[PDB]
RNA sequence: UGAAAUUCUUGGAUUUAUUGAAGACUAACUACUGCGAAAGCAUUUGCCAAGGACGUUUUCAUUAAUCAAGAACGAAAGUUAGGGGAUCGAAGAUGAUCAGAUACCGUCGUAGUCUUAACCAUAAACUAUGCCGACUAGGGAUCGGGUGGUGUUUUUUUAAUGAC
């Protein structure tokens, strides 16, 4: 009676992605960003954008069938941060507010176990 | 998940409730005084429109429903709600003694597509997505069998009896691709079709008007196409 | 030591049902279908111990119970800028600063919290405040004197005030 | 950014008007599991109706943990990979394709003052199944230990490697994949590599991380429909 | 037994203890510089005093008297003046320092339990 | 990005999943630890020779310390001639040129970053601290080796090893 999802979300610094997807990952089911409910580029990685997203896939979700999900989170990893931002977790609260069943949570942000230079230089970056 | 009843000459919402789980499916009987909601979590209400209370809540299928009919007549206690959800299961719930009289499962699909007609005794028409046909005979004692099963060569989005000019009984299917066709029961084959639009397109429903005389196609686009399938049926062409 | 006033808030507020099992090492919750009613509770629970668990005063982590738009930021200063040896042992000494009051001037200007957990950092706060102060953290990291970051954390903040 | 004042883009002149809901035509397949697994039952998934459906199904890799699979949440770090191969009747026939850990789980076991072995195999099942495994062991202190850190001597490291070479290679060879399979559920490897590893020096939080296929042999419903049963 | 676990539990307690303490060290040992150094010189020099006879003050100035140790014929005290080298006003502060604190030594019918600990709580 | 535009995108971008290919590089373990004359050195296994310390009731018998001249190595960058060219990226063009905490940002990116065979020999190449030898306080942490105990664990037959 409980048909199980995979809600992916990526968040990034710009912006934050909501999809949700079958088990397989394959078909995709609906798929949500920060710039989707927001007007300005500025906002687009604000928690609020990601909470309206998160809000839009959970209503598709109930229309197809699908009753829970369940959640991997990630970041950009690579060569950058490896923790999600705010907008995720944002994101995350939403659906549980949405009323969906929320199966499991990870974390699948890319680690590289080693990787090439980063952006920055010498000197840094993100100023 | 409110049902809300709107009154078209007072021109207010009369009646608003709530349902356990969002419906997709809405049936109203004939005599319009009965409404029935298919929800997804396969609960069945029936609520009264004009006084606007639960009579009927059957709690019996598994999967989503997919098809609701009632079936009545003014001046009977025959009256029946048939109910088929997305596994196949088809069930017919007695109003009257509130509870299930029969249980079908030999479809497959979802149930797209139910319709009883009276015996002069009733028979049961199910369709479902399977692109079968199954003709099922019953009554109020503990006797449902299966008649025929017809290849309707089409996903069955809606389906029904239909009555000849000579009192030939007749069935109409429409379906995927776009296609209105009659076929009759005893033969089974398909005596008139429309033409199937260039553009890849479904018949979402069928509305029937006029008692039967004329129906309205409504496409996946957002388009009504009516059809006269009375005057079409005495044209001899085979083409609506 | 701190569990006694753990429990409290999450079980009677919140409604959860709570428990700690020695064997895995781990906090559990669970929502009780006969007595939690608010949907987004079990997340919000959630949500707070694992504040707790990064490091937070207990008293801050229950901001987070209290409140909905409070959330966790976290980065490593590798990412900002590839430290070693004593470089990144005094770039953690000038986020601190001396007996820590560099820390705690960036706390009280932008509303949130700092732990820094060796070269790892974590900030809570509304989006608004806690971007901010991953651009000051950062700017130490960088190599600006703490000072100069001083100046610019009382511009900020009067602006946080008039707002 | 959807916003009016977003500036316009030129992808927005060509546009086809959304027309056909896709899920009129998707039609749900669903997924069971070997029979090696307690719950066969894995959930459902949808494709278009043929016009084939059959073949996207093929390939077709789904990653579920072994705790709901087993009904135990003593497997709750622990993800299996199933591969669609057969289909009958909207019930996909999967087989195992791959196993890994939760990364919280890795990282949860990954701390300081102590020394990580990882050991990597390449071997061929008896089915002619070529995989790879990959195993993690932590070194411990004694119970009437004092120092605060357990490091270990790089001969040390370099034997338990190696013992933990031919258990792996051991078990490998002198099954096939389904019994593999059986014996990654109890973890009875893990043990195996515990007590062989015992006397050369105590060790903690051994597992086998992942499990890789390479290749796979020629396609055989008839080992497959066994399998389900 | 196993109070043997115990005698463990705090032995284990002492080396990290000390490592930590020890941790402290090294890394505070190999930051020598004069402005850290002084500030640090400083303020323990002040509780010092607020926290923690003349015949000790008589020794110091004896010893003090004869070897005429704090004035500027001293080899380094002497490198600085001759050479102009002493102008500089932190390098001159250090040689008054130094003459002060020498200066001081020379002074005179009815009808009819821990909740949740280790359970579900 | 503080805010945006060049820029890619309905021939489908981004995102999802099963793979494959190219070139670097060995995260987390990583520590007030190890090895090397220094510069430097972190995946698995094999071959080649090399090395400190320890043990030795084994051997040669002053063969030694320092070192102008002279010789080998020598961070990154750089030069010559091939290979390779994933990432980054001096130089360079171009989008934007509004706002001072976010005020130097983005896209493209040559030489270069890698490797083969050769050139240069400079650093805060720091312990701002020559090398060799003797002597001059207590304490316990760590690495390698050795010695000792009728100490714990393990060998789940003992044991002996291994770890404490
Ligand atoms: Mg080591
Ligand atoms: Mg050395
Ligand atoms: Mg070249
Ligand atoms: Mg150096
Ligand atoms: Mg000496």
């Amino acid at each position: 009676s409980q048909v199980f999802g995979v809600a992916r979300i990526y968040a990034s610094f710009n912006d934050t992605f909501v999809h949700v997807t079958d088990l397989s990952g394959k078909e995709t089911i609906a798929r949500v960003t920060g710039g989707m409910k927001v007007k300005a580029d500025r906002d687009e990685s604000s928690p609020y954008a990601a909470m309206l997203a998160a809000q839009d896939v959970a209503a598709k979700c109930k229309e197809v069938g699908i009753t829970a999900v369940h959640v991997k989170i990630r970041a950009t990893g690579g060569t950058r941060t490896k923790t999600p931002g705010p907008g995720g977790q944002a994101a995350l609260r939403a659906l549980a507010r949405s009323g969906l069943r929320i199966g499991r949570i990870e974390d699948v942000t890319p680690v590289p176990s080693d990787s090439t230079r980063k952006k920055g230089g010498r000197r840094g970056r993100r100023l | 998940q409110l049902l809300k009843i709107f009154h078209l000459k007072t021109g207010k919402v009369v009646r608003s409730m709530k349902i356990s789980s969002p419906s997709y499916i809405l049936d109203a009987d004939s005599t319009s005084t009965l409404l029935a909601v298919g929800g997804t979590d396969g609960s069945i209400i029936v609520v009264d429109i004009e006084n606007g209370y639960i009579t009927h809540s059957f709690k019996g299928h598994g999967g989503t429903i997919s098809s609701l009919k009632f079936y009545g007549q003014l001046n009977s206690k025959i009256w029946l709600l048939a109910s088929g959800d997305t596994n196949g299961m088809v069930k017919v719930w007695d109003l009257v003694k509130r509870k299930c009289l029969h249980t079908l499962q030999e479809h497959t699909s979802a149930v797209r597509g139910l319709d009883i007609i009276e015996v002069p005794s009733l028979n049961l028409l199910s369709g479902g997505r399977d692109d079968i046909i199954n003709l099922w005979d019953f009554n109020m004692k503990k006797k449902c069998k299966l008649l025929k099963t017809l290849p309707v060569n089409q996903q069955v989005e809606s389906c029904g009896f239909l009555k000849d000019g000579d009192g030939k009984r007749i069935i109409y299917t429409a379906g995927g691709d776009a296609i209105f066709q009659l076929i009759d029961s005893e033969s089974g084959s398909v005596l008139k079709r429309t033409n199937k639009p260039i553009e890849e397109l479904f018949i979402i429903g069928v509305l029937p008007i006029l008692s039967n005389s004329q129906m309205f196609l409504v496409l996946s686009d957002q388009t009504l196409q009516l059809i006269n399938v009375e005057e079409d049926l005495k044209n001899d062409e085979d083409t609506i | 030591n701190s569990w006694t006033k753990i429990y409290p808030p999450l079980v009677e507020h919140l409604k959860l049902q709570v428990r700690m099992n020695l064997k895995t090492k781990s906090v559990e919750l669970r929502t009780n279908p006969k007595f939690t009613t608010d949907p987004g509770a079990l997340q919000k629970g959630a949500d707070f111990i694992k504040a707790f668990t990064l490091g937070f005063d207990l008293d801050d982590s229950i901001a987070l119970l209290r409140l909905d738009d409070l959330y966790i930021e976290t980065f490593e200063v590798k990412d900002v800028k590839t430290l070693t040896g004593d470089h990144l042992s005094r770039a953690i000494g000038r986020i601190a600063g001396k007996d820590g009051k560099t820390k705690f001037a960036i706390e009280n200007a932008t509303r949130t919290r700092i732990v820094l957990a060796d070269s790892k950092i974590h900030i809570l706060g509304g989006f608004t405040h806690i971007r901010m102060a991953r651009e000051s953290v950062v700017s130490l990291i960088l190599g600006s004197p703490p000072g100069k970051v001083y100046g610019n954390l009382r511009t900020v903040a009067s602006r946080l005030k008039e707002r | 950014a959807v916003g009016k004042n977003k500036r316009l883009s030129k992808g927005k002149k060509g546009q086809k008007k959304r027309v056909v809901d896709p899920f009129t035509r998707k039609e749900w397949f669903d997924i069971k599991a070997p029979s090696t697994f307690e719950n066969r039952n894995v959930g459902k998934t949808l494709v278009n109706k043929s016009t084939s459906a059959s073949d996207a199904l093929k390939g077709r890799v789904v990653e579920v943990c072994l705790a709901d699979l087993q009904g135990s949440e003593d497997h709750s770090f622990r993800k299996i990979k199933l591969r669609v191969d057969e289909v009958q009747g909207k019930n996909l026939l999967t087989n195992f394709h791959g196993m890994d850990f939760t990364t919280d789980k890795l990282r949860s076991m990954v701390r300081k003052w102590q020394t990580l072995i990882e050991a990597n195999v390449t071997v061929k099942t008896s089915d002619d199944y070529v995989l790879r495994i990959f195993a993690i062991a932590f070194t411990r202190k004694q119970a009437n230990q004092v120092k605060r850190h357990s490091y270990a001597q790089s001969s040390h490291i370099r034997a338990i490697r190696k013992v933990i070479s031919e258990i792996l290679t051991k078990e490998v060879q002198g099954s096939t994949l389904a019994q593999l399979t059986s014996k990654l559920i109890p973890e009875v490897i893990n043990k195996e590599i515990e007590n062989a590893t015992k006397d050369i020096f105590p060790l903690q939080n051994i597992h086998v991380r992942k499990v890789k296929l390479l290749k796979q042999p020629k396609f055989d419903v008839g080992a497959l429909m066994a399998l389900h049963g | 037994p196993e109070e043997m676990r115990k005698r463990t539990t705090e032995m284990r307690l002492m080396r990290e203890l000390m490592f930590r303490e020890e941790r402290k060290a090294r890394r505070l040992k190999k930051i020598k510089s004069k402005t850290y150094r002084k500030i640090k010189k400083k303020e323990l020099m002040k509780n010092r005093e607020l926290a923690a006879d003349n015949e000790d003050h008589d020794i110091a100035r004896a010893k003090e008297r004869m070897t005429l140790k704090h004035k500027t014929n001293s080899k380094w005290a002497k490198d600085m003046i001759k050479h102009g080298m002493t102008n500089d006003a932190e390098t001159r502060e250090e040689m008054e320092e130094m003459l002060r604190q020498g200066e001081r030594l020379k002074a005179k019918n009815p009808w009819l339990t821990l909740p949740g600990w280790g359970e579900w709580a």
